[PDB]
């Protein structure tokens, strides 16, 4: 199930803490479904890390 | 590179719009990503003064 | 033709049968590439002598769908043939950095023609490519190594990498399948490039595509003779146990050696011809 | 006959087989039958000589 792939790349990749979540965050449970279909890149965390704060900067944006 | 970079095949960035493998190749030497805006030789005579 | 066995029942011969039916519809196409109608020849079930036969069998009707299937020649070569002179037309009229080492190599472009052969056309092709990619690299003047003794290795130019992995993809189904053909969907036409770097690489697409032909059905064809020589010998050294009529009539008609594809075609011939001769020698089941 | 036979798809071999047609084949000229073990030069000058 796809449910281990989220929690493993929210614990692993993003280091997320867990008082945030999909449940708590919509620009997370909108990347989840592109953080997925990613298969390598997981030994680099930074990008994803880097990746996932632009998004929710430009999600955060009145322009 | 030991090649020229000179064609348009090599270069190519969004901006806004979630582009991760631009960033896992940030450091690498091959792509080299541009803006996509090609200054005038205007502002590249002011650019170089 | 009823490629007929020995030993399995009829949902297996029919299977067999509806596989080499559809071998081009099928890629990957190997017998140690496809587990499953390769051990349905009974193997642990049945005795040595029934499913060795069987094998036999099965690798013979192999060849003989593989000399069926027609690989076709002549579309490609004349494609090669007018592509490489229009990148030797596209050569003259370029201005490069120095003329006289561009002149050699399109003068070896010049000489780029076929017999009717196509021993000599895969080492043809590879000097053509050569050339074909020093003028592609000195045209746009990049840096092409120049070691001792050094060959230039045959590359794509001034391409996208996904489209570098894309028409890689393609040339590797090409390799796994020799027959079958996918769809170029991608247009190698770009207008950031030269027509000179577009024409060189048709050129280098379309000898690659030759030599993996080349290079797979030789593969191919050597392997399966190898092994249909390897199994007729195995059967003709465990015919040897029983002297009987029959048994004698099978080592009579597996005494013809298999060095030719039509060495193998008149094996077939007589060997599914004379059948109900030998068949009680066999034990089944 | 008036046709060169090196066209290899005239020959043919068998033996200790029930071959019938080989058998029509008697007294006839246009299929030649020659065994499938064809001598090397060495078995060849010694034939000669």
């Amino acid at each position: 199930k796809r449910d281990e792939k989220h929690r493993h790349v929210v614990n692993v990749v993003l280091e997320l803490p867990t008082e945030i979540s999909e449940a708590t965050h919509p620009v997370l449970a909108t990347m989840l479904s592109k953080y997925t279909r990613m298969s390598s890149l997981f030994n680099d965390k930074c990008a994803f890390k880097l990746d996932l704060l632009r998004m929710v900067a430009v999600s955060r944006t009145r322009r | 590179d030991r090649q020229p970079l000179n064609p348009a095949n090599i270069e190519a960035r969004h901006h806004g719009v979630s582009d991760v493998p631009r960033l896992g190749a940030m450091d690498a030497d091959e792509p080299l990503f541009v803006d996509d805006y090609r200054a005038t030789d205007d502002e590249w005579t002011l650019q170089k003064v | 033709m009823s490629l007929q066995f020995i030993g399995l029942q009829r949902r297996d011969v029919v299977a067999l049968v509806n596989f080499l039916r559809h071998l081009t519809q099928k890629p990957d196409v190997d017998l140690e590439a496809h587990p499953k109608i390769l051990k349905k020849c009974g193997e642990k079930r049945l005795h040595r002598r029934t499913v060795l036969f069987n094998e036999l069998m099965l690798w013979l009707g192999y060849y003989r769908e593989l000399r069926f299937h027609n690989p076709d020649l002549s579309s490609v070569l004349e494609e090669f043939e007018v592509r490489c002179v229009a990148v030797a037309r596209r050569g003259y009229t370029y201005p490069f950095g120095d003329r006289g080492k561009a002149r050699d190599h399109l003068a070896v472009l010049d000489r780029t023609e076929f017999d009717t052969d196509v021993r000599h056309d895969a080492e043809i092709v590879e000097r053509a490519l050569v050339s074909a990619v020093i003028l592609a690299k000195m045209s746009v003047r990049e840096t092409l190594v120049t070691a001792i003794g050094q060959t230039e290795p045959i590359a794509f130019v001034h391409l996208k990498d996904t489209e570098v992995q894309r028409i890689e993809e393609n040339l590797e189904g090409v390799r796994r399948n020799m027959f079958c053909v996918k769809p170029l969907d991608l247009n190698l036409d770009r207008h950031a490039n030269t027509a000179l770097v577009n024409a060189v690489n048709k050129l280098v697409y379309t000898g690659r595509l030759i030599m993996n032909v080349r290079r797979s059905w030789e593969e191919l064809e050597r392997k399966c003779l190898a092994r249909i020589q390897e199994r007729c010998k195995l059967l003709v050294k465990e015919l040897r146990m029983c002297l009987s009529f029959d048994s004698n009539y099978c080592r009579n008609i597996l005494k013809h050696a298999v060095e030719n594809g039509d060495s193998a075609d008149t094996l077939l011939e007589l060997l599914i011809e004379d059948f109900d001769i030998y068949v009680d020698s066999f034990p089944q089941s």
